[PDB]
């Protein structure tokens, strides 16, 4: 008997498979008979007893997904559908157990059964796709939020100017290098078998192909390092005083105490991160790396930015911040009047870096992935040899002993390939992830330059803010910087105007912007609110007025 | 009744615990990933639900 | 082994490294910049003989953050370099 | 969107949706666009400062090392080239001239490896 | 105009290889656990 | 990769052409930057 929209497993004229045989469709005609479309497979199929037409139809090619809140926690699911409706019944025939998790909720991606959708909308936690998250008694689906909700009251004729600042410290993650590995091709298709080596040498440079690419990924790492670090040949010392005017570096500079000389910071980093196959030694140790990062710190916290372009050149610290505040556009007087209150946000901003660290159980997640990725890599390629590879025995030897010689060259010749295309896969994974982090050593070298050696004015590069200052620290195969960064806070709105007319003449300002409580007018800069008389030093006179829009009457003098 | 079973070993031969696959969602991803833990997260699973029926001979 | 191998497989030129053993290369005590890279931070060059050391970072030079002092050039200098 | 613009499920192969949906993507740029109008390269560096906006063109003007009243004395003549400007970017782009074929050669690459995966088959 | 992201696409190997043969699932199984790896590799492409 | 090496060149421009005024030569269109406006479009972003 036939039977329709099922899993049965068709075998119309000797046809094997399982499949659905739906209904007649397709406008079978004599000539076009045992139809198949771009998927092959005959999807459509001839009765042979009548002249009815079957589509055959793969059983459930659901592709369900399922959500778990981690076995660790209690066991719970919601299985989304993806591509099918609220219906959901591709198969209703299945246990009874899993029939309740086919509270049904459609999304865009597909019908979601198994949680409740909730109204509210909360940061996102276990992504489910169109716009929609998953977060845990039970698991609720909550739409996405983009971020707090805002708005700038725009209007002419006002502004707000910054009435405070605020010293933030940021702390960033960058692989630098991964771990080498060398293998001796020979040694790991070919075990302890001289006769296999007769047959590996008949295949030709393929182990040596391998071989050789696997030792330009190892001589990169060491360059990697040598880009990010060893920038600077010449080893500076930290003076023996340590009053950096009221500035604390206690935590980042080296500690004469620590027998490996890591700073306190860079300690916490270390801890925190965690045949024929061999692992090479990295040429720069971390003592001589920490030496290198030594080296930087001790460089920018005298002697300012200039070492990087040349001669060192001595400049106290209290007048290399001021500096770098007019870099960021700053009069140098606010560091100077305010360098006590400076100092001390500097000090606890700095004090929290490593309780930020400690607490976050992602911090350095960016050194461990490298960690976890290639060493999982290599205890995968371990497990390949014992795969069978479709040969008698996974033994080379046993291989020899339990076949005649013309029959055995079939099976190690099977072996053979199946090992050489494991071992060339890893090969090419590990050569695309040495692009991946060249990456990342070119943009660590860059910001080592650009951030740490000197004053970088690019918006959202070195830190969230106006940048200040870096501080580079070691870490195992990566780097950290310690972004300085400027934060404007406590604004207030004043009244503006494009310009001033005085005696019939227009007069812009040199700097800053023209402001005015309600009374008298003021100048002051755009990142302080700092009220200055105008005069005619700090406003320039140019073109007639009665040409701008938006001008005030005032008396410059 | 033909099932998928992943049986687990403690390096003696003996089965401490076996997944039951296509009993539930829940099985059915420690069956694909392989493991009697899974971590927090969606994973798709390999459509093991669905078992062939009686074939049909035509 | 053949005798000549030998000569390189024991002998009075040994050091240990954290790579492994070295042979047929004398350690020095003293340190220049890296030649021929080992691992470790040990560098290899051929002085007559070849030699082992531990690769130097650089010169030592100290400056001084004196408070209330200033180092400004009184001259230039315009080079080219290369890329 | 309009200009940019199957039966491989058989075989297992499946397009997983993207996390943020188009409506999604777009309105995070209308809080871009609107911070930058309002406020002058301030709201990407802490809370967002209200500009005018003629003052913010002159400011941004005086980066490129043009002083302020040149802004503020051409004001209409800019903003008039300016708008004009705007408009001709729809038609220009209207025309496709192999303009978006950066964004579609992405698309049609990700096709072609898909099609000659089923075609492997056989 | 700069390219973002592409499509996410993820195929499940076993379906790919075997069209529902019981007994290929047998010799795939035996080769060993390319299966994982090229799953695990799509899905960090996904992801990313 | 190469679509992510695009990625990061994007947020670049996102973050110096938009959030602020860019002094690179031929970084944010030709001539003498001033600002940019960001256009959603599919797989990709526009910069005005
Ligand atoms: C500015 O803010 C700091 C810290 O946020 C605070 O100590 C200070 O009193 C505020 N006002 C002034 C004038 O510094
Ligand atoms: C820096 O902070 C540490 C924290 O304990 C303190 O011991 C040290 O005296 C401080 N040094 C300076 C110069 O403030
Ligand atoms: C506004 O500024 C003027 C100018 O000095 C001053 O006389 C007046 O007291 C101010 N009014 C305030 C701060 O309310
Ligand atoms: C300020 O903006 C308002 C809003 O429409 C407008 O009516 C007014 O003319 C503007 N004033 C100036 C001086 O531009
Ligand atoms: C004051 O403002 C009026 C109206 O805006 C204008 O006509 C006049 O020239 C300005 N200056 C003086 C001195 O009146
Ligand atoms: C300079 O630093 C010393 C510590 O080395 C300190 O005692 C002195 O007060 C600081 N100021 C000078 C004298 O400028
Ligand atoms: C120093 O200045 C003098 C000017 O006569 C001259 O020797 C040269 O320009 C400078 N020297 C160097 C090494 O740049």
């Amino acid at each position: 008997n036939l039977v329709k929209n099922k899993c049965v497993n068709f075998n119309f004229n000797g046809l094997k498979g399982t499949g659905v045989l739906t209904e007649s469709n397709k406008k079978f005609l004599p000539f076009q008979q045992f139809g198949r479309d771009i998927a092959d497979t005959t999807d459509a199929v001839r009765d042979p007893q009548t002249l009815e037409i079957l589509d055959i139809t793969p059983c459930s090619f659901g592709g369900v997904s399922v959500i778990t809140p981690g076995t660790n926690t209690s066991n719970q699911v919601a299985v989304l559908y993806q591509g099918v409706n609220c219906t959901e019944v591709p198969v209703a025939i299945h246990a009874d157990q899993l029939t309740p998790t086919w509270n049904v909720f459609q999304t865009r991606a597909g019908c979601l059964i198994g949680a409740e959708y909730v109204n509210n909308s909360y940061e996102c936690d276990i992504p489910i796709g169109a716009g929609i998250c998953a977060s845990y008694q039970s698991i609720i689906a909550y739409t996405m939020s983009l971020g707090a909700e805002n708005s700038v009251a725009y209007s002419n004729n006002s502004i707000a100017i910054p009435t405070n600042f605020t010293i933030s410290v940021t702390t960033e993650i960058l692989p630098v290098s991964m771990t080498k590995t060398s293998v001796d091709c020979t040694m790991y298709i070919c075990g302890d078998s001289t006769e296999c080596s007769n047959l590996l040498l008949q295949y030709g440079s393929f182990c040596t192909q391998l071989k050789r690419a696997l030792t330009g990924i190892a001589v990169e790492q060491d360059k990697n390092t040598q880009e990010v670090f060893a920038q600077v040949k010449q080893i500076y010392k930290t003076p023996p005083i340590k009053y950096f005017g009221g500035f604390n570096f206690s935590q980042i500079l080296p500690d004469p105490s620590k027998p490996s000389k890591r700073s306190p910071i860079e300690d916490l980093l270390f801890n925190k991160v965690t045949k024929g196959l061999t692992v090479l030694p990295p040429l720069l140790t971390d003592e001589m790396i920490a030496q290198y990062t030594s080296a930087l710190l001790a460089g920018t916290i005298t002697s300012g930015w200039t070492f990087g372009a040349g001669p060192a050149l001595q400049i106290p610290f209290p007048m290399q911040m001021a500096y770098r505040f007019n870099g960021i556009g700053v009069t140098q007087n606010v560091l100077y009047e305010n360098q006590k209150l400076i100092a001390n946000q500097f000090n606890s901003a700095i004090g929290k870096i490593q309780d930020s660290l400690s607490s976050t159980p992602s911090a350095l997640g960016k050194l461990q992935d490298v960690v976890n990725h290639n060493a999982q890599a290599l205890n995968t390629l371990v497990k390949q040899l014992s795969s069978k590879f479709g040969a008698i025995s996974s033994v080379l030897n046993d291989i020899f002993s339990r076949l005649d010689p013309p029959e055995a060259e079939v099976q190690i010749d099977r072996l053979i390939t199946g090992r050489l295309q494991s071992l060339q896969t890893y090969v090419t994974q590990q050569l695309i992830r040495a692009a991946e982090i060249r990456a990342s050593a070119n943009l660590a070298a860059t910001k080592m330059s650009e951030c740490v050696l000197g004053q970088s004015k690019r918006v959202d590069f070195c830190g969230k803010g106006y940048h200040l200052m870096s501080f580079p620290q070691s870490a195992p195969h990566g780097v950290v910087f310690l972004h300085v960064t400027y934060v404007p806070a406590q604004e207030k709105n004043f009244t503006t105007a494009p310009a001033i007319c005085h005696d019939g003449k227009a007069h812009f300002p040199r700097e800053g912007v023209f402001v005015s409580n309600g009374t008298h007018w003021f100048v002051t800069q755009r990142n302080f609110y700092e009220p200055q008389i105008i005069t005619t030093d700090n406003t320039f006179v140019s073109g007639n007025c009665d040409v701008v829009i938006g001008i005030v009457n005032n008396t410059v003098y | 009744q033909p099932r998928t079973f992943l049986l687990k070993y403690n390096e003696n031969g003996t089965i401490t615990d076996a997944v039951d696959c296509a009993l539930d969602p829940l099985s059915e991803t420690k069956c694909t990933l392989k493991s009697f833990t899974v971590e927090k997260g969606i994973y798709q699973t390999s459509n093991f639900r669905v078992q062939p029926t009686e074939s049909i001979v035509r | 082994l053949t005798p000549t191998w030998r000569v390189y497989s024991t002998g009075s030129n040994v050091f240990q490294t954290r790579a492994g053993c070295l042979i047929g290369a004398e350690y020095v005590n003293n340190s220049y910049e890296c030649d021929i890279p080992i691992g470790a931070g040990i560098c290899a060059s051929y002085q007559q003989s070849i030699i082992a050391y531990t690769m130097s970072l650089g010169a030592e030079n100290s400056v001084a953050y004196s408070n209330n002092s200033i180092a400004i050039p009184t001259n230039f200098t315009i080079s080219v370099t290369t890329e | 969107f309009n200009k940019v613009t199957c039966a491989q499920k058989f075989k297992g192969l499946t397009v997983l949706p993207p996390l943020l949906t188009d409506e999604m993507i777009a309105q995070y740029t209308s809080a871009l666009l609107a911070g930058t109008i309002t406020s002058g390269w301030t709201f990407g560096a802490g809370p967002a400062l209200q500009i005018p906006f003629p003052m913010q063109m002159a400011y941004r003007f005086n980066g490129i090392g043009v002083t302020q009243n040149v802004l503020y004395e051409n004001q209409k003549l800019i903003a008039n080239q300016f708008n004009s400007a705007i408009g001709k970017i729809q038609d220009s782009l209207s025309s496709t001239p192999s303009a978006l074929g950066k964004l579609q050669d992405v698309v049609n690459h990700n096709a072609q490896a898909l099609n000659t995966l089923v075609k492997q088959l056989s």
